[PDB]
Formats: C-alpha cells, sequence, structure tokens
C-alpha cells in the first residue's frame, strides 16, 4: 500500500519538474521529508544523482537497476534499507556518496559493502567513543575511495583512515570547537594528497603532516597556531604548494620557510604577523600569497625577489609604505593592498603589464595618476577604490578608459 | 458512471492549467491512470499531443473531432476502441503516432488505415510465432510515413518496411544489445535520411549505411564499434553532415577521417579516444564538436583551424593546459570544460564573445580571470562555477555580471 501510494502521489511529470542540478554537475532529484521512495523515481533512467532527505524507514528495491546513469547519492538523515540486487548494482555503479548522520543509526551500515565508491561526505556529529564505530573501519572493502570529508566533532582520527590511507587523497574535517587528538592515525597516512582540517584545535603542526611525503596541499583552518617552528620537516612535502593558514595566529614568520620552495599558494589572511622577514620571498616559486585583514606595519623591499608571484594580498593592513619593487615585479597578476595606510598610488604603475587585479580598496589616496591607461589589465572593478578616487582621471583618459 | 464521474472531478479548468509542452514545443497533456478520456479533455481545442497512457480499453468517441489541432497521440499500453467518424477525423488530421505496446492485441488495427500519418514509433518486442512482420503488412496502405522508430528488439528489418522505405525518410532502430541481421538489406530505402541505430550493438558498419546516398545524420548510438574504419566510403555521402559516433570502443581515430570535410556535428563523446589528432581538425566545416567523457591526452593546436566551432565539449577528459589556439577561434558559445585537470583558464577567453555559457565547475582552476567579465553574452547562469572561485573575482565586475543576469 505504501508503494502504491508513493507511485500515485508523484507522477513522472512531477519528477520532471523536480529535476535539477547539484554541486557536482549531476542530474539531482531533491526528495524532501518523504514517506518513502516511489518506483516512479526509478522509472526515470536519465537520472545522475539521488537526494533523499530525512526519508526514513526506506528499503531500496531492485528497481534502481533501471537507472544506470547514477553517479552520486545523497542519503541525508535517513535510515535506509537494502536488497541484494541493489547491493550488486550499487557496488558496480555508485561512486559518489553524501550522507548526514544526525543519529548514529541514521547512518546505515551498508555503505561499506561497495567498492566503486570514490567520494564520501560524512557530515554530522560523533560521540566520545569514536573508536567503536566499526562502520568507519569497513572502508577496507572500498577500493576506489578518493574523497573523504567528515564534518563532525571527531576528536580521534579512526583506524579506518589508517587502513584506507593507500587510496585516499582528500580530507575535509570541521570539528567546530572540538579538539582533535591521537595524530598517529594521521601519521600513518601515506598516499594522501589533500588535508583540510577545520577547527581541530591543533596547537602545533604534528609530525603526521611531515610523515606525509606526497601531500599536495594542507589546511590548518581555525587551528590555534600561535607559533610555527616545526616547518623544518615541511621540506619533506615536496608536493606541497598550498599552505592556507588563514584566520590564524602566526605572530611572526621565521627563516624556516627556506626549507620548502615548491610552495605556491600561501594564505595567511587575518594572521597575527607583525613584520614580514627577509626570508619569505626567497622562495621564488610562490605565486599565490595572502595576508588579507592582517595588521602588518610596513612592507620591506625584499618583496622584489618574488617575481613569479601572481597574487600578493595584504588587504586591511597597517602598511604605510609600498616600495616600488612590487611595482617592478610585472608577473604579479593579482596584488591586493586594500585598506592599508598608504598615501599615493604609484605614477609609474603602467609598467606592470600583467597586473590583472589590484584590490586597493579603502586606501587613503589623493589623486589617481594618468598612467592607468598604460596598465593593460587594471579596471575600475579591479582597482576597487572609494568613488572620490574614481572621479580622478583626465578627460581624454576618460575617453580612452570608457573604451578600455 | 465511471465516465461521467471522470468528467466531473477532472474538470476542464484544472486540466487547462495541467497543460504542458514537449521538446518539440508542442502542447501536450499526460493522462495517467484515467478510467477513460474525460469529455473535458476532448472539449480542449488547442491540444497538440494527447497522451493516452495506461487508460484501460478506452473507447474513443467521435467528439475527438473537437480536437482540431490534434496531431500527436502516444498510446502507451492503451488499446484504443474507435468507430467510423473518429476514424475519418484521425485519417484526415492525425499525422504522428507513437504506439507503445506489450502485446500484438495491444496494437490497434486501425492505425494502419490513417492516410496522413508520417511519424510512427513502436516500443515492445515484435518477434512472435505466425505474426513476425505480418501485422505491419498494412504499412503499405500508409504512403505518407517518413519516421519509423522500432524499439522492438527485432533481429532483422522487415521487408514490408523495405517497401515502405521508398517514401520513408527516417528509420531509427533500437534493439537493446541485439545484433540486427543487416545482410545489406537496407539498400532499398534510398529515401532514408536519418539512420539512427540506437543500441544496435553492431560492432561493425555494414555497407548499406554508406551505400544509400541520402543520409545526412548517422548516429550509431551504442553500436559498440571497436575501430571506425568505414569512414572513407562516407565521402560519397555529400549529404552527410552529422556523424555521431558516441558510446563506442573507438580507442584511436585513424587519420583517414580527414577525407570527410563536410562534417559539422561530429559528436564523439563518451568514448575511450586516447587523442583526437591534428588530421581530425582537417574538417574545417565542423561547427559542433562533442568529446565529453573521453581519454584524451591533450587538446592539440589545430583546433585553431575550426573557425566554425561553437560548442567544444571535453568534460571529464584529461586536458592539463588550455592551448591559446582554442581561444584563437571566436565562435565558441558553449564551453563544456568542467571536471577536468585544467590548471588555469587563460585570459584569452576575454577574446570570446559568442560564449553564452561555459562549464567551469570542478577542475584544478586556481582562479577565474577578470577577462571573463569582458564577455558580454556570458552571465551567472552561463558561468557555472563554484561559489568561492566566483568570489575570487573583483566585487564590481561580479556586480556587473549580476546586473546583466537579473535585469
Amino acid at each position: 500500500l505504501k508503494q502504491l501510494n508513493l507511485n500515485n502521489e508523484w507522477t513522472p511529470d512531477k519528477l520532471r519538474q523536480k529535476l535539477q542540478t547539484n554541486a557536482h554537475n549531476r542530474l539531482e532529484l531533491p526528495l524532501i521529508m518523504l514517506s518513502g521512495l516511489p518506483d516512479t523515481v526509478f522509472e526515470i533512467t536519465e537520472l545522475q544523482s539521488l537526494k533523499l532527505e530525512i526519508i526514513k524507514n526506506v528499503m531500496i528495491p531492485a528497481t534502481i537497476a533501471q537507472l544506470d546513469n547514477l553517479q552520486e547519492l545523497c542519503l541525508h538523515q535517513c535510515s535506509v534499507k537494502i536488497h541484494s540486487a541493489a547491493l550488486s548494482f550499487l557496488k558496480e555503479n555508485l561512486k559518489v556518496l553524501s550522507v548526514k548522520f544526525d543519529d548514529m543509526r541514521e547512518l546505515p551500515p551498508w555503505m561499506y559493502g561497495l567498492r566503486n565508491l570514490e567520494e564520501l561526505y560524512l557530515v554530522g556529529s560523533l560521540s566520545h567513543d569514536i573508536s567503536k564505530n566499526v562502520t568507519l573501519e569497513s572502508l577496507r572493502d572500498l577500493k576506489s575511495l578518493k574523497i573523504l570529508s567528515i564534518k563532525s566533532n571527531v576528536s580521534k582520527i579512526p583506524q579506518a583512515v589508517v587502513d584506507v590511507s593507500s587510496h585516499l587523497q582528500k580530507m575535509c574535517v570541521h570539528n567546530d570547537g572540538t579538539k582533535l587528538v591521537m595524530l598517529n592515525n594521521l601519521k600513518k597516512m601515506t598516499n594522501l594528497t589533500e588535508l583540510e582540517l577545520v577547527h581541530c584545535d591543533l596547537e602545533r603542526i604534528p609530525h603526521a603532516v611531515f610523515s606525509l611525503l606526497s601531500l599536495q596541499e594542507l589546511d590548518l583552518k581555525e587551528n590555534n597556531l600561535k607559533s610555527i617552528e616545526e616547518i623544518v620537516s615541511f621540506q619533506h612535502l615536496r608536493k606541497l604548494t598550498v599552505l592556507k593558514l588563514w584566520y590564524n595566529s602566526i605572530a611572526y614568520i621565521p627563516e624556516h620557510i627556506k626549507k620548502l620552495t615548491s610552495l605556491e599558494r600561501l594564505f595567511f589572511s587575518h594572521n597575527k604577523v607583525e613584520v614580514l622577514p627577509s626570508h619569505l620571498f626567497l622562495c621564488n616559486k610562490i605565486r599565490y600569497l595572502d595576508l588579507s585583514y592582517n595588521d602588518i606595519r610596513f612592507i620591506p623591499p625584499e618583496i622584489g625577489v618574488l617575481q613569479s608571484l601572481q597574487y600578493f594580498s595584504i588587504t586591511c593592513n597597517k602598511v604605510e609604505s609600498l616600495p616600488d619593487e612590487l611595482y617592478f615585479c610585472k608577473k604579479l597578476k593579482t596584488l591586493k593592498i586594500g585598506k592599508n595606510s598608504l598615501s599615493v598610488l604609484s605614477p609609474k604603475i603602467g609598467n606592470l603589464l600583467f597586473l590583472s587585479y589590484l584590490d586597493i580598496k579603502g586606501n587613503h589616496f589623493e589623486v589617481l595618476p594618468p598612467e592607468l591607461g598604460d596598465c593593460r589589465a587594471l579596471k575600475r572593478a579591479g582597482l576597487v577604490v572609494e568613488d572620490a578616487l574614481f572621479e580622478t582621471l583626465p578627460s581624454d583618459v576618460r575617453e580612452q578608459m570608457k573604451a578600455d | 458512471l465511471r465516465q461521467l464521474n471522470l468528467n466531473n472531478e477532472w474538470t476542464l479548468d484544472k486540466l487547462r492549467q495541467r497543460l504542458t509542452k514537449n521538446a518539440q514545443d508542442k502542447l501536450e497533456l499526460h493522462l495517467f491512470m484515467l478510467s477513460g478520456i474525460p469529455d473535458t479533455v476532448f472539449d480542449l481545442v488547442e491540444l497538440e499531443v494527447l497522451k493516452l497512457e495506461l487508460i484501460p480499453d478506452v473507447t474513443i468517441p467521435p467528439s475527438i473531432a473537437q480536437l482540431t489541432g490534434l496531431k500527436e497521440l502516444w498510446l502507451y499500453h492503451t488499446a484504443a476502441k474507435i468507430e467510423a467518424p473518429a476514424l475519418a477525423f484521425l485519417r484526415e488530421n492525425l499525422r504522428a503516432l507513437h504506439i507503445k505496446f506489450t502485446d500484438i492485441k495491444e496494437i490497434p488495427l486501425w492505425i494502419y488505415s490513417l492516410k496522413t500519418l508520417e511519424e510512427l514509433h513502436l516500443t515492445g518486442n515484435l518477434s512472435a510465432e505466425n505474426n513476425r512482420y505480418i501485422v505491419i503488412d498494412g504499412l503499405r496502405e500508409l504512403k505518407r510515413l517518413k519516421v519509423l522508430r522500432l524499439k522492438s528488439n527485432l533481429s532483422k528489418l522487415p521487408q514490408v518496411v523495405t517497401d515502405v522505405g521508398v517514401h520513408l525518410q527516417k528509420l531509427s532502430i533500437n534493439n537493446e544489445g541485439t545484433k540486427l541481421i543487416v545482410l545489406n538489406s537496407l539498400k532499398k530505402m534510398v529515401n532514408l535520411t536519418e539512420l539512427e541505430l540506437i543500441r544496435c550493438d553492431l560492432e561493425r558498419i555494414p555497407h548499406s549505411i554508406f551505400s544509400l546516398h541520402n543520409l545526412q545524420e548517422i548516429d550509431l548510438k551504442d553500436n559498440n564499434l571497436k575501430t571506425i574504419e568505414e569512414i572513407i566510403s562516407f565521402q560519397h555521402l555529400h549529404r552527410l553532415t552529422c556523424l555521431k559516433l558516441w558510446y563506442n570502443h573507438i580507442a584511436y581515430i585513424p587519420i583517414q577521417i580527414g577525407n570527410l570535410t563536410n562534417l559539422e556535428r561530429l559528436y564523439l563523446n563518451r568514448n575511450k579516444i586516447e587523442k583526437i589528432p591534428t588530421q581530425l581538425f582537417y574538417c574545417r566545416k565542423l561547427r559542433y564538436l562533442d568529446l565529453s567523457h573521453n581519454n584524451l591526452t591533450f587538446l592539440p593546436a589545430d583546433i585553431g583551424l575550426l573557425q566554425n566551432l561553437q560548442n567544444l565539449a571535453v568534460t571529464a577528459n584529461r586536458i592539463e593546459a588550455l592551448p591559446p589556439e582554442l581561444f584563437q577561434c571566436r565562435k565558441l558559445r558553449a564551453l563544456h570544460l568542467g571536471n577536468n585537470v585544467l590548471q588555469s583558464l587563460p585570459s584569452r577567453v576575454g577574446e570570446l564573445t559568442n560564449l553564452t555559457q561555459i562549464e567551469l565547475r570542478g577542475n584544478r582552476l586556481e582562479c577565474l580571470p577578470v577577462e571573463l567579465g569582458e564577455c558580454p553574452l556570458l552571465k551567472r547562469s552561463g558561468l557555472v562555477v563554484e561559489e568561492d572561485l566566483f568570489s575570487t573575482l573583483p566585487p564590481e565586475v561580479k556586480e556587473r555580471l549580476w546586473r546583466a543576469d537579473k535585469e
């Protein structure tokens, strides 16, 4: 009767109306607070992704074998059941999974019988007895898993991750005020490439990250890094190009940055840095450097060494002096110096040919020079400023600038 | 009582707001578990497609003459009982008829008496004892037939369809993985224009495909052809401009396709092409090119030759860097570049003006260049990308894009 009512309520035309796209460019069916899953949903065979939100007491029949085009499944706060042919087909076909476990049993135990699964989004919450979740440590049956994002209050990294380290590549964890401990389980990461830890309350960068020899990127988001003294072993991460240590508390930057020069992306926005050293800009391979909403007193001239830089953000600083050597670096595509204590925009600014973005918003300026026409890639949108600074171009320069 | 009750609760007004449109932009209405056709349905005069789907043994009344615009009927598991005046009205008006059935008795015998019928679609297995290609012997009465889709899992094309093929212009066969015994028996349908062998699992091209001279569009969808080797003989097909070889095990493209210079809509997607070669770009007439879900090593420079290219689709293929020769062409309109390993998008996209949509979600895209704002036709719906990467753009150009979007 429940199946008959499910098929009667939702016609396929209503499902055509419900058809939409998602965050991964798949055909999504958003099903919200339903009594069950209709067979009319499975009658659609062009479907690429299923979204089931708080549809509990639901048993997946063999009829999902109709739709071969599935790649993503969103099983959100719903206790789902299974059938043998469904196990076989979703072992063969399903690869992307995004579940929310508001309740531990609202996580179903059958995610782990699959092998073709590649992406996993483990949003939700966890209790004190973290290691007892045998549901986590069954991903040994998963062979193709490559994306794992666990938004949960996880204090201890499970031995699950230790087992699945051979093929896993991306971590995204949001503890939200919960301290993360037991970092040997992240030490025995071997083939991992991406690590995004948010609010893990990691006081220091562990030797776990340096045990990783193939980490493409690292995120220490919302982690109270007061000092950075363990960078000496960061040279072992030759694949490390991204260091997004933003909203952090790094008070000063030492010489240890010379250990790794393969670093390319460097986000220290809202950091506690007071003065930059002479030793950041030695690593010329850096292209993507962020100091947004910091409080740097001034910029020393050694910035001239960073030629391959394409992004230099120091916005909302206390910087009163920009020396002309950053204007000498012409490969600097983005350069954000907004809301600093600077005085006058540089007249010889047209020398920067490849200057795509110059965020200098809220800076105390007086009059724009006429050489913005010499700048090939700077716009009013790019040079975001207060409007009384926009009104300053000569009339012929307005004629040449309204036509770019 | 059932008919009158069905007239009552399903009144004409809610049915009027029930009206919808198809891919042909024709007014439909889907009737789904109805006892019969309500008279309120037949009262409608603007109807174009009437969908009698799963209507149990409904008798069609003469009031179908009220459906003056009626041209399309899709009898999906719905045996239609009809009489002489409704028969005359359908013979003089109705022109397209997609009969889906699961039994020979479900197929009505009057559908072979319609004069003006030109599009006819069958779904359901047709191989049976003492009825193989005999029930459709009335197709000779139908002289206006131009489209004949047979999703019938048939093992061989019927000879009555071959005599029909003198006036048939379109023949699409769906066999669901069953090899159809060609034996070069399609040489009779010299009038055939669109041979779309869907899921035929041929694994080869018979000589009848390039023996007929009238095919413009030849889509061998899921024909499982390992090596695309019969393309040299397609140059005699001056009409051929759409050769969609998708859903196959083509592992390499031989250089010989450079013979076919007339191709425009070469859709070669969802395959294991290791690389499209430079000689593939020898067809400068190529306007629509689909290579999505493929194993390309990269995208070569001779793409600059294809000045007529509008939508190049290499989604979820293996392209690490975008060549500037891609941007040398200015006619690009729909760039399916998402889910790739594009390190960065060059600023030369600012040259593109015809680009009204570009798929940039996923990838290894470091940032979106400001030159994307230089494109006038591009908007937020056109520029599908992640929220943070979109936020990397300056605020005012994003405001410009927003204002051009909403209006």
